[PDB]
């Protein structure tokens, strides 16, 4: 008869051994770009809602100050 | 030392305002826009010469 032991048509394909870490290409400083931009964002509507909440507080002493006779 | 005088039960007893807070408050707003010739009249008085009990009319 034929012999049994294993290998096969030669090569199995390629492998690949070689290290692979790649991709993130979102930083640059620009990371902070968006970050501050982020904060630059967040001071101008808290500052809105601020100026509201003001205008607020000036009418509830108004409803108090009416009040106190 | 000095004996205090209060005037007589009688001489309070005038009215009533009888409203919760809430009511009171918008209403309030408004009659302070409204009112206000009397009342800040009564605040230069029970300011100027405080003494309530004085100027309680």
């Amino acid at each position: 008869k034929v012999k049994q032991d294993m290998p096969p048509v030669g090569g199995y394909g390629p492998i690949d051994y070689k290290r692979n870490l790649p991709r993130r290409g979102l930083s640059g400083y620009s990371m902070f770009a968006v970050g501050i931009g982020a904060l630059l964002f967040g001071y101008w509507s808290m500052m809105r809602w601020n100026r509201e909440r003001r205008r607020l507080q000036i009418e509830d002493f108004e409803a108090r100050i009416a009040l106190m006779p | 030392p000095g004996i205090v005088e209060l005037p007589s039960l009688e001489d309070l007893k005038v009215q009533e305002v009888k409203v919760s807070s809430s009511v009171l408050k918008a209403a309030a707003h408004h009659y302070g826009a409204q009112c206000d010739k009397p009342n800040k009249e009564f605040m230069l008085c029970r300011w100027e010469e405080k003494d309530p009990r004085r100027c309680l009319e």
